[PDB]
RNA sequence: CGCGUCCCCCGCGAGCGCACGGGGUCGGCGGCGAUGUCGGCUACCCACCCGACCCGUCUUGAAACACGGACCAAGGAGUCUA
RNA sequence: GAGUGGCGCGGACGCUACGCCGCGACGAGUAGGAGGGCCGCUGCGGUGAGCCUUGAAGCCUAGGGCGCGGGCCCGGGUGGAG
């Protein structure tokens, strides 16, 4: 369970990276990238993750499915969104609110997605 | 221009000089590194007028401005590009400082990756 | 509908009404004043019509934000500030300009402008100073006055007129308004004797002169 | 009630 | 044309006897020799004008060698007409017994 | 909240007293013309 | 339905408003009563002294009930009996102040910490000045500023002291619940005397500024408040 | 500049269990909420007893 | 400052606005700008004012006409078992 | 509190709970006692898909900074294998 296998990995995990009075976690589905019970991408049943696409353009929204959770090859559903900035974020807000899938991660997922799109956008 | 921080409060410091060790002036054996004097007659220890100052917790900096660089950012120390995507979302308050023993060919990858991610580097044009 | 009558009770001292709330009930006559009990505008398009929204959502969110402030009360913007005159600054009083390029020059005060800056004119025929603005705390109001009771200062010269647009060249408007106003002040200074030469002279501190004794 |  | 500042002799520092406080400076303005003669100078601006080796930009024209530390008269000090002032950085102690300028232009007349 | 009432009454009472004292001085000025 | 729900919440809010206005009116009318009580208190002693002098007899008035005690000397080199009495009065710091009501018990406690305190009989003005400017309550053992009346009303509601004018009345006219109103007030952290002292060490009678300063304590209250 | 003895300024009771036992630590998490958010005194007694050493929470016989 | 009603004497009106109101804001301005100037507290050198006796140790009491210490680097002293 | 009768698809930050936040009083100190060290040294089990001949340790430095401090991190030089 969540609170159980938090008390194991809160201080003694591979991903934990302590220096300069700052604590991050390099987890494959952490968004805001920090040591927390909320944003940890391994603990929970429900998990949302935003990555840059396999190619240059687009993002990839990763949804951890309810059913089989000791089943890591089939545990994650990946979808790509290569649209305009507003229509990319609107799709994410409609995936997270209108499924009632981690509504506390809605705003953090839109901020991360926006940062990924602003990153893959050329410099003058 | 520069990559400006999210807030610029004016970083007030209670003291600017170091706390030099007692009788570090005279002896080359005595380092400048601080050591609390525990001698039974020591002037510095029993706080005589116009001697070397001893550190207290009173000198402690504001919790808002603590570890904050003159610019307004806070440092994070980075060895490879896998340790930047950590800072991606901590962007406006935190900045990367690429370590001493990272090779030239890896600095030219970290700064050309941090330029894309819009993360500040404090030592961007080191070796070249 | 109803014409708003200005405050029925006067002000005795700041924050304090003249009349109490029993007097005031009768004063307003409330014994015969008793009472009982957008977003998406549509647009026609050349396969149907569309629903646009003025104020539609942002495309970019920044990675970190600042929250909203708390609420304070007495923090007004500069346009709405109450403007003081120092009592000695009477329209027609001969000031002594202290700070800028024209420091030590004695100059006739015309009127307090809308932003608290003194509109001031040492006649350009005498002092070589135009229709210029000054600050109250950078002058000395002397006990020297001439009667400016009648003459009409142009109204179009105000705090927006004197603002630096962004070498500087004197407009013909400025020169007409200068000789327009000064043609009405020159006969008033040339009335009282030795006064034009007094304005032409420059204020200075000598040996044995302490300002704490001199009445000026 | 005595306001009415 | 002529002078537009009263002449204040920088007497020394705000102090007890065996403990001086350099943040406040004691001014002796010439002519004023009482506490009922120094109401005029309270709040006025003070300048320690000096000149040093290198060129430093001037507000109003050419880069000169001249420099300033702006102050401000705060209080009257003692019974016989001396004045406390406070400067943007502490005055140098080489200035003791040297001229500083009492201005007129936070003017109250 | 009674402070407002006391202050208003005090200012009005002082004003009336000053007016009466000024009138008495005016009566003295009348007597000194007489 | 919700039309009913918000109507009920609006009613309960309006009920809370009219309860506020009713209490507020009680604060106004009690302050008007206390004003009338103080003026007739003041007039009476002038009347009684006049009718005494008209007959040719004397009017010895009431020996005062209320004292204001200021600690003038510090923490260093102090006797244990003088220590215990000073911390029983709650004068644990130089230039701390408390009101103590005079009886037989308290006067014989005052005269044994005599050289460490400067005390006397306060004025109505001084009692107003001290409790309005330096008024802090001992609410949850925490020194909290009396900015509102909902501190005094919530703490001293049981004794019918619901405002600042009630507090000042119960202190000045030494009433029933002086103990629970004086112990509510955190000891008054006064400034240094502006104008200086005469002499700290000796008695008031022999030039100094220690011991009983009968009506002259109000002057010391002005310079330290 | 005030005469207080600071001997007894700190209080020497437990605010947390010394044990790094996670199951005990989740029970303490669970009963800190109930001690705070109920006017029950039972939850305050049980929470306090969850902190105490083995020599202070002894074995009750059947 | 409604009467429709409870004494001995003679329970939801409506707005708008100003603010001595649970901690500062401006819907105010003005200069100077590419090898000669702007900023850089800390840090190198120097000057001036104030303060300022040399550490360690035993001692009631150490700057002591009390003892140890010319200077520098590396080693160097509450450990393990019952 | 609850029942039966009389258009527009929107809403900042948060909560390493061993965390974050709010309010009040306080702060000398030898011998001595306790706590916290993201103070430092050397080796072992884990771990960083760590760093490194495109230059590791070490050393020097009027360079840039952080920390109340123990200390530490970058820049330049030397050095050549950790």
């Amino acid at each position: 369970s969540a609170h159980l296998q938090w008390m194991v990995v809160r201080n003694c995990s591979s991903f934990l990276i302590k220096r300069n009075k700052q604590t991050y976690s390099t987890e494959p589905n952490n968004l805001k990238a920090r040591n927390s019970f909320r944003y940890n991408g391994l603990i929970h049943r429900k998990t949302v993750g935003v990555e840059p696409a396999a190619d240059g353009k687009g993002v990839v929204v990763v949804m951890k499915r309810r059913s089989g959770q000791r089943k890591p090859a089939t545990s994650y559903v990946r979808t790509t969104i290569n649209k305009n900035a507003r229509a990319t974020l609107s799709s994410i807000r409609h995936m997270i609110r209108k499924n009632k899938y981690h509504p506390d991660l809605r705003m953090a997922a839109i901020r991360r997605a926006s940062a990924i799109l602003r990153s893959q956008k050329p410099v003058m | 221009a520069a990559l400006r921080p999210l807030v610029k409060p004016k970083i007030v410091k209670k003291r600017t000089k170091k706390f030099i060790r007692h009788q570090s002036d005279r002896y080359v054996k005595i380092k400048r590194n601080w050591r609390k004097p525990r001698g039974i007659d020591n002037r510095v220890r029993r706080r005589f007028k116009g001697q070397i100052l001893m550190p207290n917790i009173g000198y402690g900096s504001n919790k808002k401005t603590k570890h904050m660089l003159p610019s307004g950012f806070r440092k994070f120390l980075v060895h490879n590009v896998k340790e930047l995507e950590v800072l991606l979302m901590c962007n406006k308050s935190y900045c990367a400082e690429i370590a001493h023993n990272v090779s030239s060919k890896n600095r030219k990858a970290i700064v050309e990756r941090a330029a894309q991610l819009a993360i500040r580097v404090t030592n961007p044009n080191a070796r070249l | 509908k109803g014409k708003p009558h200005c405050s029925r009770n006067p002000v005795l001292v700041r924050g304090i009404g003249r009349y109490s709330r029993s007097a005031m009930y009768s004063r307003k006559a409330l014994y015969k004043r008793k009472y009982a009990a957008l977003a998406t505008v549509t647009k026609p398009v050349g396969g149907g019509t569309r629903v646009v929204k003025l104020r539609k959502m942002p495309r970019y969110y920044p990675t970190e934000d600042v929250p909203r402030k708390l609420l304070s009360h007495g923090k007004k913007p500069f346009s709405q500030h109450v403007r003081k005159l120092r009592a000695s600054i009477t329209p027609g009083t001969i000031l002594i300009i202290l700070t800028g390029r024209h420091r030590g020059k004695r100059v006739v005060f015309l009127k307090q402008l809308s932003s608290g800056l003194l509109l001031v004119t040492g006649p350009l025929s005498l002092n070589r100073v135009p229709l210029r603005r000054t600050h109250q705390k950078f002058v000395i109001a002397t006990s020297t006055k001439i009667d400016i009771s009648g003459v009409k200062i142009p109204k179009h010269l105000t705090d927006a007129y004197f603002k630096k647009k962004k070498k500087y060249e004197i407009t013909e408007q400025r020169k007409v308004d200068q000789k327009a106003v000064d043609s009405q002040i020159l006969p008033k200074i040339k009335a009282v004797p030795q006064l034009q030469g007094y304005l032409r002279s420059v204020f200075a501190l000598t040996n044995g002169v302490y300002p704490h004794k001199l009445v000026f | 009630r005595g306001l009415r | 044309s002529g002078r537009l500042w009263c002449k204040a002799i920088f007497a020394g520092y705000k102090r007890g006897l065996r403990n001086q406080r350099e943040h406040t400076a004691l001014l002796k303005i010439e002519g004023v020799y009482a506490r009922d003669e120094t109401e005029f100078y309270l709040g006025k601006r003070c300048a320690y004008v000096y000149k040093a080796k290198n060129n430093t930009v001037t507000p109003g024209g050419k880069p000169n060698k001249t420099r300033v530390i702006w102050g401000k008269v705060t209080r009257a000090h003692g019974n016989s007409g001396m004045v406390r002032a406070k400067f943007r950085s502490n005055l140098p102690a080489k200035a003791i017994g040297h001229r500083i300028r009492v201005m007129l232009y936070p003017s109250r007349i | 909240p009674y402070a407002k009432t006391m202050r208003r009454n005090t200012i009005l009472r002082q004003a009336r007293n000053h007016k009466l004292r000024v009138e008495r001085a005016a009566a003295a000025l009348a007597a000194k013309s007489d | 339905n919700f039309a009913e729900l918000k109507i009920k919440r609006l009613r309960k809010k309006f009920a809370q408003k009219m309860l506020r206005k009713a209490r507020r009116k009680l604060i106004y009318e009690k302050a008007k009563h206390y004003h009338k009580e103080y003026r007739q208190m003041y007039r009476t002693e002038i009347r009684m002294a006049r009718m005494a002098r008209k007959a040719g007899n004397f009017y010895v008035p009431a020996e005062p009930k209320l004292a204001f005690v200021i600690r003038i000397r510090g923490i260093n080199g102090v006797s244990p009996k003088v220590r215990k009495v000073l911390q029983l009065l709650r004068l644990r710091q130089i230039f701390n102040g408390t009101f103590v009501k005079l009886n037989k018990a308290s006067i014989n406690m005052l005269r044994i910490v005599e050289p460490y305190i400067a005390w006397g009989y306060p004025n109505l003005k001084s009692v107003n000045e001290l409790i309005y400017k330096r008024g802090y309550g001992k609410i949850n053992k925490k020194r909290i500023a009396l900015t509102d009346n909902t501190l005094i009303a919530r703490s001293l509601g049981k004794y019918n002291i619901i405002c600042m004018e009630d507090l000042i009345h119960e202190i000045y006219t030494v009433g029933k619940h002086f103990k629970e109103a004086n112990n509510f007030l955190w000891p008054f952290k006064l400034s240094s005397p502006r104008g200086g002292m005469k002499k700290k060490t000796t008695h008031f009678v022999e030039g100094g500024d220690a011991g009983n300063r009968e009506d002259q304590i109000n002057r010391l209250i002005r310079r330290m408040n | 500049g005030v005469d207080i003895l600071h001997n007894k300024d700190r209080k020497v009771w437990r605010k947390e269990p010394k044990s790094q036992d996670m199951y005990l630590r989740l029970l303490v998490k669970l009963y800190r909420f109930l001690a705070r958010h109920t006017n029950s005194t039972f939850n305050q007694v049980v929470l306090k007893r969850l902190f105490m050493s083995r020599t202070k929470r002894p074995p009750l016989s059947l």
